[PDB]
This record gives C-alpha cells, structure tokens and sequence, in this order.
C-alpha cells in the first residue's frame, strides 16, 4: 500500500545481466536463451511497493505473473519473472531472510506429472521431525525448480508439491502476500 | 497492447495429410503461449502450452514450435477428430488476448445427400400452421442447393435452412430446411417437392408427396 | 476431479444487469487466479479479466472495467462477474477458466447469455412421420420439429439419449423474436415402428419437457 | 520497425539519476523536485527501437509525450520526457552528432507568449549568412528552453519558435520521424 | 491506469465567497494536470494547464496548485460568471483520464417565482391535443413544486417538467410544467390551475383559466 | 484564428456505423496532434484516442479499440473517427480538441450522436398566447411549444435573435420516441403585442424552418 525508500536503490542493466537492489534486496536477472529470474536474496523481506522510477521492463505487466509479490517489494518487472511458475504469495517470508534460486535441493528430486497436487503453500524439504524429503513434482513448472533457502533449511516453491502425498509433519509457509 | 493474428483463417485437409497452422503476435511474447482445440457446441480444450509443451492427453501426432512472434501448430497424419477450430492465446502480457482462429476442415470423399420429405404434423394442422421439412443428410462437400416446389412452381419465402457441423466420424455434413406455409395456403395446393442439388451431379436428387394421399 | 460449474443460459433485458457464477470443484481454490472469457460470434475470444481467489483483487481487461465487476467468495469457492447496462453486443457466451500454469487448462461449459426485449416463449413440438405408404431402402428416417420459442437454449434428444447414432440435431434459427430448430433419425425399418421412438425436448426458461413419439401416418 | 542491439547497452539509475547508454547514446534524467530529462548525448542517431528489457520506468507511456522519438532508438521511459515539450520529430536529426539539454543558446532569450507561432521544425540560431537570432518565444513551453548542439550551430526545440516572426533565412530541420 | 478522483461532486457558494475544489489521481502524474470549465450547452474551456499555469484570458481570481496526486483549484472572490461544472484531466500517462466533475452553483438570494399560465393554441386543438403551459420564472432556490388542478382537483399524469440551468446573471432559476391532455378530456373540464410551492413561501402561488372564456 | 468544425448531430440506426469528422482551421495541421473525446451523462468524459497529422499513426484508449477507428486527411485538414456497431450505450456528444502542449485548448462544438431504430418525425409548433383579458404588471410573457420531433437537436430563437433578454429555452425532454421542448420570453406590455414577436425553430433532422407569430386571444 505504500512506497518503499529510494534513496537507497540502485537498478542497472548491461549487457547480459539486470539488477534490482537495494540495501535489503538484490534481484538478478539474466539473459541466457530468454530474459528470466536467475536469482533473488532478500536480506529482510520488505512490505512496500518498489518504485516505477527504479524499474526495467516494467510495461503492460499482469502481477500474478511476478515471482516475487509487489506487495514484498517485488519489482513490477518482466525480469521478476520465471517460466513455469505464478507468484509466490505463499512463500517462506517469515522465516526473516530468503534466497530465491533455480536449482535442486540436496537430496531432493522434482518430476513433471499431471498427477502431482496443485500449488499450495511453499513446503521445506525437512519435516519438524528434521527427516527429509527426497521426491517432489510438479504438473506445469519448468525446470531447474524454484528454490528457497532461509536459516531453517530449503523449500520449493508453490508449484512443487511432495511427490509422496502421503507426508505427516510437514514445514509449510503460513504467510499469504 | 499484444494482438494475435492467426492464419490460416480456414483449411481444409484430407485425412493422414500433415497441417501447419501459424500465430504471430504483434509483440514479443517469449513462448507464453497456449493452442486450445474447440468444436462448438464444447469449451476448448489445452493442446498446447509455453509454445512447445503438449498438454496431457494429447496425440503424439501433435507438434508445436517457434519464437518470439512467430509459432506453429503442427498436426502430422490428420484425423477425423482434428476437426473443429484451432486458437491460439498469449500468456505473456495484459491483457490477454487470442488469435482470429483456424477452423480445420476434414477434406473427403464427395457424398451424394440423402434426402427425406415430411409433410406438416396434424398438430401443427391444428395449431393453424404448416411446415414441410426436408432432411438433407451425410453429403460432402458443405455447399448444396435446397429447392421447394409446389405443384410444380418454385416457392422462395419461407425457406429455413440450418447446416451441422462436419461430423465427427465420417467428415460428412447435413443440413435441414424447413417451409413454413399457413394452413391455407398448404391446402391451397397439392404436390410438394424437395430438389438438392450437388456437385456430386447435375441431376438433383428429389424427393416429393402429394397433399391429399 | 476439477470442474467448474455454471447456469447454461441467462435471459435479461437492455439496459438492466445480471450476476453469473462460477461454482469450483476438486481443487484448492486459493491456488489458481479465476478468469473470465468472453465468447461472440464474428468477435472471438476475448478476455475480460481475472480474480484472485485469496485476496480478492481483481485485474481487468481495461475494455471491460466499466461493463464488468469481478467479485469472488473463497469459502463457498464460487466467482461471479457482474454485467451491467446489458446490450445487444453484450449477447454472448461467457467462460470462466483457471490458469493452471500459464494455460486455461481447465474450463467452464460457458453461461448463453441473451439481452432482447422479446418476451420468453414456450416452444411446440411436432413430431415428423414419413410420408405415407413405404420407405426407401431399409432404413427410415423420423424427424422431430421444435418451433416457436425464445430464448435459447432447448435440448433434444430420443429415447432419453439412449438413440444417438444416426441422429443430426441442427442448430435453431432465429425469425421474428422465435426460433426453430429440427432434428432427424435413422433406425433400421425392422426397429420402426416396431419399437417406439420418442423425441424428447426440454425448455428450461419456460419450464418446459415435452415428450414427442413419433406415431406413423 | 527493427530492435537496437542490446549487447552494446547499458541501463542503470542510482540515487537521484538515471542513465540510458550505449555507445552512441547517452540519455540523462534527473531528480531536481521532479524526474524529467536533463541531458541527452546522441553521438550518431540510431534508427531502431530502443529494448524494453534494458527500460527504466516504461508503463503507460503515450508515445508522443517522448522528447526523444522512439523511431529513432528513444527509450519508451518517462525518463525520456521534459515539461512543457512534445516528441521531437522535427529536430536536427540529420545533422549527425547532436545534444540535448536544458538551456539558452549564447546570444538568445526565451519568452512565453500565446501569440508566439505555433510549434515547427528546429531552427537554429544562426541563418545560413551566419547572422544571430537573439528573440525567440514559446507558446507553452517550460524553462529553461529545449536546446540542441550540433557541428553546425545551437538549435532550439520544436515548441520554440523566433519572436521575430519575420526572419528570411532560416536553417531549419527537413527530417520528420 | 490512472484514475480521476473529484470532490466535491457538488458546491453551492455565494458571489465573493472563496471556493477550493480538490482533484485525487490513484497514481502520481507529475504536475501533467489541466483544468477545464464547462457550462451546457458549451464546450469546455481551458483554465489551467501544468497545475499551476493559467490559460489566456482567465481572470486574476482564479488560482490552482498541488503536487503528487493532490491537486486544488482555488477560485477567489467567486462571481457568478463562474458557475457550471469544473473537471480536471492528467496529461501523465495513457490513457488519458478525467475527474467526475464538480457542479459549482452560485448561492444567491431567496426567490419568489414568476408564474404565468398558457391555454392550448388553436393548433394543438386543430390537431385533437390539448397542452397547458406553466413557465415558473427567475427563483432559488432551485427545488420547487408544481400542482395541477382541473376544476379544483388535482392531476398528475401527462405532466412534463423542465428546469434551465442556473442564470449566468441573476444567478436564479426557471423551469416549464407541461399538462398535456387529448381535446375530448380537456373540453370534459373547464378552471385550469398551477400551483407552484417555493421555499420562499407556504402559500402556493397560483395562475389560473376559465376554458369557456 | 483556430477553430474546429464538425456537425451538430447525426442519427444511426443500432448496429449501423457511422463517420464523424472534424475540420481544422487557423493552424500548422501538422504540429498538433487530433484527440477525440466522449461526453455521455452519468458517464462524464472518456478520452477514445488520438491521431498523429503527420503520419496517420492513431493511438488509441484500450477500452474504445475495436469500437472506434481514427483516420486523417493531411491535405485537407480533417480528422475522422467512425464508430461501428453502435448500441444504445454509443449515444453520446462527441468532441474533436488538440493538445497544443499538455491540454486541450481548443474543442470542436461537439457531434451528438444519437442512436435508435425511431424515424425522424419533423416538429409541430404552437404559439403560446397569454389567457384572454389582461396581463399582470407591465410586463407579458409569451411562448413558443415545440411538439412530436425527433430526433435532437432543435433550435429556437425569438425575432431571428433579435429578443434574447428575457429568454428561457428549456431542455428537450423524450417520451414514447418524440421530444417535447417550450421557451418563454418576458418583454414589455408597451412592446407586445405592438410590435411582433415570433418564435423560429429549425430542426435540421426533417430540414424544418418553421417562424409561429405569437398572436393576441
């Protein structure tokens, strides 16, 4: 609802790469094949709205398509965007600092079925217990698979669900942006 | 904003016969990209997404391809299935919008029409009016003349014609017409007909019925 | 199993408004963003916006942000979208669809909606018996004639469904505020008359079921 | 019609400005009570399109609003605009390097009038004999006045016109984009 | 996009007295904000443009300034002159969007009205209709009450009303009541009366006719 | 001196198209661009668009796309926009204006545009004479009735223009597909009926000039 601080911002592109930082958050896009997220550490998770001003890209853009949430401070930008993958409203941004990627969790493997469960809420790949969890899918995600890591341990992102349907103790995000 | 013009707007291709149907949109829109199949009178159904991706369920004889504002749908070895209309829909920015469409056409034999006559039900006699039907089935191509005579003369007003879609199985069409008449004026004269006349021959196929038999 | 669920037609009156839905099935609803398409004759498809289904936030086709209202009810999982001001060009088919993941992967049947002054007429039924004395070949052919009614739709089909080959149901024509549809079977000769055939014709805007069986003259 | 080439751009805002670059171009706005366009150095003008990717702040933009034309590798940015100043199809773009800034030409004034006549192509501030154009005006324009630097003399923006009405040799720009 | 926020939809203000009105953007558009006056049936005409610039030929009492989303439109030592609706419109970004507007009426003095009453023409008659007039003149405040009476008993349908804008001078008021009625139904009676109840008075002002005289 | 010409009105049947124009005069054609803007009330402005003199290049608001098409004649000075398949909701004023630098300074008068399947019916005018016997004060109103026309826009003068003090034309008002619009004028007892007063009413629609001389009972 409101606008974050710009006197503390900095957005650049050149040549291959794009970047929209600030003290907090630093946002890497990158072109390799297509221009797509590569990237994303958020020092703190923010709740305000990252200026127009200070924005790439920034042109006829629906927000349900943006990995990281306006409302978080996510760019309006077609850089803050990924195949595969809506915004992540259910994300793990309570668990202080986050870093988005696009790669595998250790131990972990992420399979594309029809069969697998719709998005919810961003799961960590070890329960409460600490057990962890080896097979994960996804029915219309893109690959390698969106990756949280915070201080608590690795999540996946909305669109990757536990391929065992069947867990019990399950580390799910409880925010909603 | 983004507009897709899709082509071609119409095609028609025999049976085994291998289709390209292009989309090209007015702006790069980076494989966010849908093929939806529909036959009306259904809701379209996925075929593909991000440009490339076939949606479950569908034949290995589909193919899809392409880049910034250019794809393609290509359907290998056609089926009598793959009739109906093909669209296709960007994902990239807003709003969202879709092509013209590709209705497909399922080329085949040339069929002769069977055609069937029917006089006005005692009800409609009852109710004051009088429609005589005429039943033109299975024929191909779609194009085909309907012409009404009474006691031999023409009548033009009054004529309802109605097409079906191209079936399903045997790719073949049917279309009905209907003259509707009062009750005077269907008791004002005795012999009906209904000529078709297709490319399948010059000699229209007739069929006819005389009022007080 | 996911399924959308929505009224099959709406007949309302120039100028006034009218409220469709959306009943969700099978999913989690929060997950997916509810969209609305909009489906005309010489116009094609066109999206009219999206919901989403946490928040409530509505994202609109600027074309359609003073025609169209977007609302949405998470508990009961259902969406609405409300026209106002309804006129002729607003006589549609309206979709509503879930993207799934860049893809409308799982659609609605569509709402038939008509805006006409024209007043809703129950239709007649009269069933076609071939001409008299023998038929053509081994087959007959019976028909079966709807005629006069308004609006759309009406559902025909024989025997209850249970006779489908054979059968060409042809789309209604509309002529002076009614419209006329027709629709055709052929049986073996050794299945007529031997065994009743029956056309069955349902109304739902007048409340309307008519059973027809076709009597030989 | 055609897209620049992205692999010689540089994009980048920090603090109060912002800066659209590659080797030709250098296009500077800056934050002084609001963002506008302060300077712009065309070394040679380009005849593409200049990239969304690598644009800063280009959402809702009515093309004619642009001091730079997009036609001719403008960035489609609400850096790209100045107060009081329309798209500048008619500037000396035919003259090969040009500069755009924010000030008086040696010699020159500027004043708003609605009399003044309405705006026209470039002209420069000396004739083709070499004589000086000391009063120039604008009908709605803002200061200080839109001026380009070429090899051949100072020009003014399109929206500025001489105060003299009556001037017989003018050197004014033939291009339209 | 951006949206135009207006307030107050409607001001009413005496001649002297010093008005604001208030213009809200849902988004900041940088100063690109213009002032326009319309009074029907006229085009608009351009106040302030920049925010805070002034057209050619706007009288020194009227101001504007405002930065952000908030802007405000100050007229000093309002005049009559000034009445009419007052928009405000960005020059931002597209599309190009408007304020809902703001009715400016010029409070003023209490009124009696000035009533006068006209029987049918000859022509009406001629024609088989039958319309009497009732012209309510030159009175405020703007709301007021007319009656019809046909030989003392009060008549309500086939009444048409009809009120002018606010006076550009007098500031006041006028509106029209038709009464029309076929020839049969008007030759049934014979006293025409209107009535007209104002603020200004509880004693209704009343014209009157006698149809045989 | 700049100034912007285009017709008064135009009538459309529903589902029809229809071309307006606007003729500019004064100015360089090429320096401003032609932006074009819908008044209907309740709906209050909307811009539809712009087109550039210089290339014919249009840009247009998202919502009027497919109803609008903006053209330009360069040579000739003139503007054009036509809206096709128009409904009831297209009845509107439309002006043509140019941003002579981030605002519209000058307007057009304004094209009402009327949309309906009525016919154009010319008007009936009656004189509105005082009732018979005297006259309140020393001053006298009369009237002027305009009956049964369509579709808008009538004009009414008093004495070719030359009675304007004292005047009161009232808005149109529509029922059952006919407008029905009156004036008063308030002049000296001394002046009517001494000298003549009549009322001229022009309704371009029926190419009507119709002058009624308000005579005494």
């Amino acid at each position: 609802t409101t606008e974050c601080d710009s006197k503390i911002i900095g957005t650049a592109v050149k040549n291959n790469l794009a970047i929209h930082s600030d003290l907090s958050y630093w946002i890497e896009s990158r072109l390799n094949d297509t221009w797509k997220l590569e990237r994303a550490v958020l020092g703190e998770v923010k709740s305000c709205t990252w200026p127009e001003t200070h924005t790439l890209w920034g042109d006829g853009i629906l927000e349900s398509d943006l990995i990281i949430p306006v409302t978080l401070a996510g760019p309006r930008s077609n850089h803050n965007r990924r195949p595969g993958y809506k915004t992540q409203n259910q994300g793990p941004w309570d668990e202080g600092r986050v870093e988005i990627d696009f790669d595998y969790c250790p131990g972990t493997t992420v399979t594309l079925s029809e069969s697998c469960g719709h998005r919810g809420p961003a799961t960590r790949t070890t329960t409460e217990s600490g057990k962890l969890i080896t097979d994960w899918c996804c029915r219309s995600c893109t690959l390698p698979p969106l990756r949280y890591q915070t201080d608590s341990g690795c999540w996946y992102g909305m669109e990757i669900r536990p391929q065992r349907h069947d867990e019990k103790t399950l580390v799910q995000s409880q925010v909603n942006a | 904003d983004i507009q897709m013009t899709q082509s071609p707007a119409s095609l028609s291709a025999s049976v085994g016969e291998t289709v390209t149907i292009t989309c090209r949109a007015s702006g790069n829109i980076h494989n966010y990209l849908a093929w939806y199949q529909q036959k009306q009178g259904k809701s379209p159904q996925l075929l593909v997404y991000n440009a490339k991706t076939l949606a479950d369920g569908v034949p290995s004889r589909f193919s899809a391809s392409g880049s910034g504002t250019q794809y393609s749908l290509k359907i290998n070895s056609l089926q009598p299935e793959d009739f109906g209309s093909y669209y296709c829909q960007h994902f990239w920015s807003t709003p969202r919008t879709f092509g013209g469409g590709t209705k497909l056409e399922i080329k085949r034999a040339d069929a002769a029409p069977t055609v069937s006559i029917f006089p006005p039900s005692s009800e409609q006699l009852t109710s004051g009016g009088a429609s005589v039907v005429c039943f033109l089935n299975n024929f191909y191509p779609k194009d085909i003349n309907v012409k009404w005579k009474i006691d031999g003369s023409e009548r033009q007003n009054g004529v309802l014609n109605s097409w079906t879609d191209q079936d399903s199985k045997d790719s073949t069409y049917s279309m009905s017409s209907t003259l509707t008449l009062t009750k005077d004026e269907y008791e004002r004269h005795n012999s009906y007909t209904c000529e078709a006349t297709h490319k399948t021959s010059t000699s229209p196929i007739v069929k006819s019925f005389n009022r007080n038999e | 199993q996911v399924q959308l669920q929505q009224p099959g037609a709406e007949l309302v009156k120039p100028g006034a408004s009218v409220k469709l839905s959306c009943k969700a099935s099978g999913y989690t609803f929060t997950s997916y963003w509810m969209h609305w398409v909009k489906l005309r004759p010489g116009q094609g498809f066109e999206w009219i916006g999206d919901i989403n289904p946490n928040n409530g936030g509505p994202s609109y086709n600027e074309k359609f942000k003073r025609k169209a209202t977007l609302t949405v009810d998470t508990s009961s999982s259902t969406a609405y979208m409300q026209l106002s001001s309804l006129t002729s060009e607003d006589s549609a088919v309206y979709y509503c669809t879930i993207d799934d993941g860049y893809r409308f992967g799982y659609w609605g049947q569509g709402t038939l909606v008509t805006v006409s002054a024209a007043k809703t007429t129950a239709p007649s039924v009269y069933p076609l018996a071939p001409v008299c004395g023998d038929t053509t070949g081994s087959s007959v052919t019976l028909g079966c004639l709807v005629k006069g009614y308004f609006p759309e739709p009406v559902t025909l089909t024989w025997n209850s469904g249970s006779l489908s080959s054979g059968v060409h149901t042809f789309p209604a024509v509309l002529q002076s505020d009614l419209y006329t549809l027709s629709s055709s079977v052929t049986v073996t000769s050794s299945t007529w008359p031997s065994q009743s055939i029956t056309c069955n014709v349902a109304h739902p805007a007048s409340s309307t079921k008519v059973d027809k069986k076709i009597e030989p003259r």
